[PDB]
């Protein structure tokens, strides 16, 4: 879940 | 010892660049020693309605347009800013030494739990008693105004205002307080972390840094990082009361759904 966190620590 | 410091001063840099509304900017513009205009004051419906436009508000149409209930539209644009809050701080987390080293995974869930509380310990660096800045501090929302909103509403930010009282006691500045959240970000008893010694460690590590910062920069002030460490169980406590009353209000008022991100970091949170 979460990927929008994810995306947000992915740049 | 000199590496501590050192830590200490490219955290306290990096809290400048991801931050742009300081704790110093904040003061200034809260007791008049800026030369900028002062922020527009919201003490009631009609100063509201005047000041609204200030309101930081980017959507489908004007805040004013966003709902005929007053309460609501103070909701959307709080929601607004927390989403910006939550973009500022995941910078500063990456910018944490050893943080883009963790496991990806462990980096999601310290980020989850920690941001709210990261929020609310710098909240209080917006807050005098009487009311908060907002948009950037272009405005002064009062205390008395957003008690006075109808409930479940009203109650929102009365243990944020409590909070922040005491805290702002410990008047502590920018340099402390970019350690004291770096060491709330890396706690490692956040529920289902995978791997924590890794985190253990760099907590410890900014434990000792944020240390010496308080001693260097506060000699006369005895045990004030036993007082500072009190303050973090205090600032999970707000977190869940204010859970509490967001469930209120999904539970309560018709068509209350949240921001994606919102509800990403709420759904499952302890
Ligand atoms: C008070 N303020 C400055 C920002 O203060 C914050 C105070 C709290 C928060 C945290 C944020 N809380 C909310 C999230 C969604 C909707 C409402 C809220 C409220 O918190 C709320 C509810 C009812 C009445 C008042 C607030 C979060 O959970 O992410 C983020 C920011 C405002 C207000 C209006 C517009 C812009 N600036």
């Amino acid at each position: 879940p979460n990927p929008i966190l994810a995306r947000l620590l992915r740049a | 010892s000199a590496d501590l410091r050192a830590l200490a001063k490219h955290l306290y840099d990096s809290y400048i660049k991801s931050f742009p509304l300081t704790k110093a900017k904040a003061r200034a513009i809260l007791t008049g020693k800026t030369t900028d205009k002062s922020p527009f004051v919201i003490y009631d419906m009609n100063s509201l309605m005047m000041g609204e436009d200030k309101i930081k508000f980017k959507h489908i149409t004007p805040l004013q347009e966003q709902s005929k209930e007053v309460a609501i539209r103070i909701f959307q644009g709080c929601q607004f800013r927390s989403v910006e809050a939550v973009q500022e701080i995941t910078e500063y987390a990456k910018s944490i030494p050893g943080f883009v080293n963790l496991d990806l995974n462990d980096q999601v869930t310290l980020l989850k739990y920690g941001v709210h509380e990261i929020i609310y310990t710098m909240l209080a660096s917006l807050m005098n008693k009487d009311g908060v800045l907002i948009s950037e501090g272009q405005g002064f929302m009062t205390r008395e105004f957003l008690k006075s909103l109808r409930k479940p509403f009203g109650d929102f930010m009365e243990p944020k205002f409590e909070f922040a009282v005491k805290f702002n006691a410990l008047e502590l500045d920018d340099s402390d307080l970019a350690i004291f959240i770096a060491v709330i970000i890396l706690s490692g008893d956040r529920p289902g972390l995978l791997n924590v010694k890794p985190i253990e460690d760099i907590q410890d590590n900014l434990l000792q840094a944020l240390e010496l910062q308080l001693k260097l920069n506060h000699p006369e002030s005895s045990q004030l990082f036993a007082k500072l460490l009190q303050k973090m169980t205090d600032l999970r406590q707000i977190v869940t009361e204010h859970v509490q009353l967001l469930q209120v209000i999904k539970k309560t008022e018709t068509d209350m759904s949240l921001h994606p991100l919102l509800q990403e970091i709420y759904k499952d949170l302890y």
